[PDB]
RNA sequence: AAGGGAAGCGUUUGUGACCAGACUUGCGCCGUUCCGAUCAUCCGGUGUUCUCACCGGUGCACUCGGGACGGCUCAGGCCAG
RNA sequence: CGGGACCGAGGUUCGCGCAUCUGCAAGGAUGCUGGCGUAAUGGUCAUCAACGACCCGUCUUGAAACACGGACCAAGGAGUCAAGGUUUUGCGCGAGUGUUUGGGUGUAAAACCCGCACGCGUAAUGAAAGUGAACGUAGGUGAGAGCUUCGGCGCAUCAUCGA
RNA sequence: GUCCCACCCAUACCCCGCCCUCAGGGUAGAAACGAUGCCCUGAGGAGUAGGCGGCCGUGGAGGUCAGUGACGAAGCCUAGGG
């Protein structure tokens, strides 16, 4: 059940950042999309002179 | 576990850690179809992106 | 589980056991314990062939005593066997089991009409061809050809029969599967159509 | 998904364990709610309290 | 010589299997031992039901290697095949070619 | 006999002589650690020898079978090879040098009897 | 035993673990005492303080006999007294008896007055005894014998 | 490679003891079965004590023992180390004494007075988990070598001195007349 | 055996000479020829119910054991598809 | 869903799962077939070939050095012992401890036994004359492993105020 | 000079096998073990001066293997083997 919700939010999230963006175009405003909250680092630069 | 299964490509260890796929697939929830008549931007819109 | 049969056999008065053989003590004990091996989870299905091996095709043997001669697919037999016969009197090829990886299969049918499936069977069955092999193995000494078995020789020329007769109806099929397969300069194969 | 799904380890008693099963989310992250790889990938992608 | 319930499987003299164990209160006293002699036509079957029936009171924890070692006893007792004829190699066969 | 083990794999079927004991006759061949502040062999460089450590390190499982799969046993006595009379699947006879031709006589007589190996029968 | 060394232990390394800079000399920095106000003057000032100087006066002829007076606090008292006596007392049994110790007999000469005492009233003949030691005896109910 | 700053650290406390004492091997047999078994958190600390070397196991006296002892009466004193006997204590009360050790005077005295004196495998028997015991431990800085440790200016340690009198540390260095103090 | 102003040495093949192993069969079930097994008595030991001593076991497709010759299953060396 | 490559560690059942009355691709390779059964695989050595490879020890910031020692081989060749300290480890006894200067005895330079003194420790501090360690459950406060009759007691040790 | 695709390979990174070190678990009304053992899991591995641990070898002493040996000990030679 819980795999079931889950899949609806990812489901319903991405559509209301695409209904904003295009409800904004009708308007003439702009929509800001709002920052990034997740990040992923990658390390690539050895371990050597730092 | 003396041999990790990947369960992008082994369809039995994706069972036991996600009980949905199956429905998933079934469902064809990756493949959700949109319809009716999409609205387009209006004039203003554009000749405002073009200075 | 259980699996002892207790019989009971006379020796005059009728007494005595004599358990079930495996149930008596082994009568030798070793010092160490065999491996034992677990469980395996590898149970055999049945060998797919590929899409172009329809039965009555025409092949090119790759290898083997056979190699570079042109025969007729008969049947996919299991675990990439085929049945071919490339008829024995158009190319001397009699009834043999090949490989389906020492092969080329061409676009080239011949049709079946004619061939009983019945016979195809009983000889697809395995056994047929090393049945005698190691009853026939002499090589102790003016060497002489092994006579093939009057058997074998009845059920090629029983098969051949239709299968000749059919093959003729295309005018270089005969002199086509009677010759035998070369590559010449300029030849790619992975170029070349089959 | 793919990065947890695959190579996607957990640290359990200061060690490198692999996530094959949900035994061993439920047995450590079971306090804060997440039972399953699903609980933990949602937790991920969506920033969560936990 | 350690444990005060041990069990001892040797050759007997004259072709037999002797079975030695040990008696209570032993660590005090060395002659403390229960010996049997099973003769040398007993039957195979029947030696090694007679040891499992002393070993299993004691330790049951050896009843594979008295039974065992009882079975190698025996084994060694039996009559031997001398041997196969060695085949020779290279130069050993070209040598014994040449010499003969 | 050699009832059964993993295929015996040798990280390294050479093994490691003495730097420059090719070159001068005083030095042995025998291994010994380069201990000079300047060695090339000491500081690893590429072409040159290679310096024994762990990591060539037999199996385990396998680590003292010879070929055959057992492992060898010195035997000097008819007594000495009775030992082996339950290991005769592990380990091998091996009649030790000193013996006088007729102990080796009986020695072979009695490892026949135990079906025990001898590798210098 | 000479197996258990580092001997044993540097046979093929070449300093013999002396190192290959500041090598193993034969007196680098002087032979015994040397320059305990010079250059060893950081090791005396540190671990050995007082070390140089003259303090108090002379005494040419001393003889540590007249310096001998063994002390013995009276927490020990009682343990002059024999086992089998010192239960009755110990114990609370209540009698017309009082035990006479004589010190000097065991090997003491001044008492002091450490620990403490049972009620007990006891004598003891001692060649000194201290201020402490006198009134701790008294309140027990004993007698202090001066002798020499 | 990887950025690690230490690499294999051991871990700094005893594992096993150093002892060759054969009845002691058959304590620790006996204890680390006991403390992998049970949930008893004392037998963990009875076992860890075991090891310990012979200055991290002070001897203790039956004063200190009958000090601690009020109102714990009732209670096993756990001592892993040596009991030692007290002269300046004239009676022993009735005590139950769990040791490694008891010297001859001191085991002689706390059995007269009508107690135990019992050993560390006689308390595993009876206090399999230390139901009600008393885990006592003797002075650890007590020793004489202690005393030196840590020497240096303005500490008050005891130094390193063959003789004891008006010379060999008097002069300069311990009192302003001659040079500085300390 | 090799050798166009050094040789030696490391990784890796090819070639030539030499050589150690492994393998030869073994365990099971059913078919021929000779000996003592189930069980009970009588001493003596013993973990108190197991066994050794003598003795009735009487035995050709019946027991037990052993060799002789045949059949079948399983396992078994090296290189591979 | 195809084409290819490398790998098959582990060794009775147990587990997580999927399917359904079968079982499985789910806690690590099995099945079928063929040649040979010996120098065929394999190993050692010699040699050729591809790629690479400066002469060791030493002092030095830096040695292949146009820095020094080294023609070659065998044998010999360099952190030892005593006294006195100190820290740590093991052991015996433990407010004591140490027989062996000496005596008795002996299977006779051994082993065994004996005791008085003495050494160190148990009391320190003063230059010395000298004096010489409990107000108190040998104290109060904070932390504290462990124990707990769950309210508390609290070793060692550290910090602090005292006697 | 700039831009774009494809490809080559370090002892680096990923997966797997094996050695060792370190760390964390299991194993007795013992059918039980060179418990100083075995089983399971994870991480790590350069090194002069230097420190520590375990092992190999030589001359002797006590105990033991009822040890080897003139039917051949010790030594020595051996592009023969493990
Ligand atoms: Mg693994
Ligand atoms: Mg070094
Ligand atoms: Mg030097
Ligand atoms: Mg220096
Ligand atoms: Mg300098
Ligand atoms: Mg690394
Ligand atoms: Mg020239
Ligand atoms: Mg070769
Ligand atoms: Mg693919
Ligand atoms: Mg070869
Ligand atoms: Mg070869
Ligand atoms: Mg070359
Ligand atoms: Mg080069
Ligand atoms: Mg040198
Ligand atoms: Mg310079
Ligand atoms: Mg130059
Ligand atoms: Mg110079
Ligand atoms: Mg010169
Ligand atoms: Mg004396
Ligand atoms: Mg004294
Ligand atoms: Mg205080
Ligand atoms: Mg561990
Ligand atoms: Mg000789």
């Amino acid at each position: 059940k819980r795999a079931e919700t889950y899949v609806k939010e990812y489901r319903d999230v991405e559509r209301e950042k695409i209904r904003l963006q295009r409800a904004a175009k009708q308007d003439g405003s702009f929509h800001i999309p709002a920052e990034a909250k997740l990040i992923f680092l990658i390390r690539i630069k050895g371990i050597n002179k730092i | 576990n003396v041999q990790k299964k990947n369960p992008l490509r082994n369809k039995q260890v994706l069972l036991r850690l996600n009980p949905y796929a199956a429905t998933f697939a079934k469902e064809k929830l990756g493949e959700i179809k949109e319809e009716g008549k999409p609205q387009r931007v209006p004039a203003t819109f554009k000749t405002l992106l073009q200075e | 589980s259980s699996a002892a049969a207790p019989q009971t056999k006379t020796f005059g008065k009728a007494t005595r056991t004599v358990p079930h053989s495996s149930e008596k003590a082994q009568k030798w004990y070793p010092a160490e314990d065999e491996a034992q091996p677990r469980k395996v989870r590898k149970t055999i299905r049945p060998w797919s062939p590929r899409s172009t091996l329809v039965p009555g095709t025409v092949l090119i043997l790759l290898a083997g005593r056979f190699r570079g001669k042109r025969v007729v697919l008969l049947k996919a037999l299991d675990q990439g066997v085929l049945l071919v016969t490339g008829p024995f009197k158009i190319n001397g090829v009699p009834l043999r089991r090949v490989n389906a990886r020492y092969v080329i299969a061409t676009s080239q049918k011949v049709d079946l009409a004619g061939i009983d499936e019945a016979k195809i069977n009983e000889i697809a069955q395995p056994k047929y061809f090393t049945a005698e092999k190691s009853k026939e193995k002499a090589g102790e000494e003016k060497p002489q050809k092994k006579e093939v078995s009057s058997s074998r020789v009845a059920d090629q020329k029983a098969i051949d029969k239709a299968l000749i007769a059919n093959i003729k109806k295309v005018e270089f099929l005969a002199s086509y599967l009677a010759s035998s397969f070369t590559l010449r300069k300029g030849d790619k194969p992975h170029e070349m159509k089959w | 998904k793919e990065l947890i799904y695959k190579r996607g380890y957990g640290k359990v008693n200061k060690q490198r364990v692999a996530l094959t099963d949900n035994s061993i989310i439920e047995e450590n992250l079971g306090k804060y709610g997440i039972i399953c790889m699903e609980d933990l990938i949602h937790e991920i992608y969506t920033v969560g309290p936990n | 010589f350690v444990n005060d319930k041990a069990v001892g499987v040797v050759p007997g003299e004259k072709g037999g299997v002797v079975v030695t164990t040990k008696k209570a209160g032993s660590i005090n006293k060395p002659a403390a031992r229960y010996t049997v002699a099973f003769g040398a036509n007993k039957t195979a079957r029947k030696t090694y039901k007679a040891i499992a029936r002393q070993v299993a009171g004691y330790r049951s924890d050896l009843l594979k290697a008295a039974v065992a070692r009882a079975s190698a006893i025996r084994r060694s007792q039996r009559a031997v095949k001398p041997e196969p004829a060695q085949k020779l190699r290279g130069n050993a066969a070209k040598k014994a070619a040449a010499s003969a | 006999a050699a009832k059964k083990h993993v295929p015996i794999v040798k990280k390294r079927s050479k093994g490691f002589m003495r730097h420059q004991s090719d070159r001068f006759m005083r030095v042995d061949s025998a291994w010994r650690k380069p201990k000079g502040i300047d060695n090339r062999v000491r500081r690893r460089f590429r072409g040159t020898l290679a310096m024994p450590s762990i990591g060539y390190g037999s199996n385990k499982k396998t680590r003292h079978m010879m070929p055959s799969g057992h492992k060898a046993f010195l035997v000097s006595n008819v007594k000495d090879v009775e030992l082996l009379l339950m290991h005769n699947k592990t380990y091998a006879a091996e009649i030790a040098h000193n013996v006088s031709s007729r102990k080796r006589i009986e020695i072979i007589a009695r490892a026949k009897q135990l079906s025990v190996k001898v590798t210098n029968a | 035993p000479t197996r258990f060394s580092k001997t044993r232990k540097h046979r093929g390394h070449v300093s013999a673990g002396k190192g290959r800079v500041g090598k193993h000399r034969k007196h680098p920095g002087g032979r015994g005492m040397a320059g305990g106000q010079h250059h060893h003057r950081t090791n005396l000032d540190k671990y050995h303080p007082g070390y140089f100087g003259k303090v108090g006066m002379r005494h040419f002829h001393l003889l540590r006999n007249h310096q001998w007076a063994p002390i013995l606090n009276i927490e020990k008292l009682w343990t002059l007294v024999p086992a089998e006596a010192r239960e009755k007392y110990v114990s609370g049994a209540a009698t017309e008896t009082a035990p006479v110790i004589d010190l000097l007999s065991h090997g003491y000469a001044k008492l002091l007055g450490k620990g403490r005492l049972p009620q007990v009233p006891i004598v003891v003949r001692a060649r000194y005894v201290s201020a402490e030691a006198e009134r701790k005896i008294k309140e027990a109910g004993g007698v202090i014998e001066l002798v020499a | 490679g990887i950025d690690l700053r230490k690499h294999h650290e051991r871990s700094t406390h005893r594992k096993a003891p150093k002892s060759d004492n054969v009845y002691l091997k058959l304590l620790v047999k006996l204890y680390r079965f006991l403390a992998r078994r049970t949930d008893s958190a004392f037998n963990k600390v009875v076992l860890r004590r075991l090891f310990m070397s012979r200055i991290n196991r002070p001897p203790m006296s039956i004063s200190r023992i009958v000090a601690n002892l009020k109102g714990n009466e009732k209670k096993t004193v756990v001592v892993v180390g040596t009991v030692t006997d007290d002269n300046r204590l004239l009676t022993v009360p009735k005590v139950s004494v769990a040791a490694l050790r008891f010297t001859a005077t001191a085991r002689a005295r706390i059995e007269a007075a009508g107690g135990q004196a019992i050993t560390l495998d006689q308390l595993a028997l009876e206090k399999p988990t230390g139901a009600n015991t008393l885990l006592l431990r003797g002075p650890k800085n007590a020793r004489e070598a202690v005393k030196h440790f840590g020497f240096g200016p303005h500490k008050h340690k005891k130094p390193y001195v063959a003789s004891k009198g008006r010379k060999f540390e008097k002069a300069r260095g311990r009192r302003r007349s001659k040079g500085f103090k300390v």
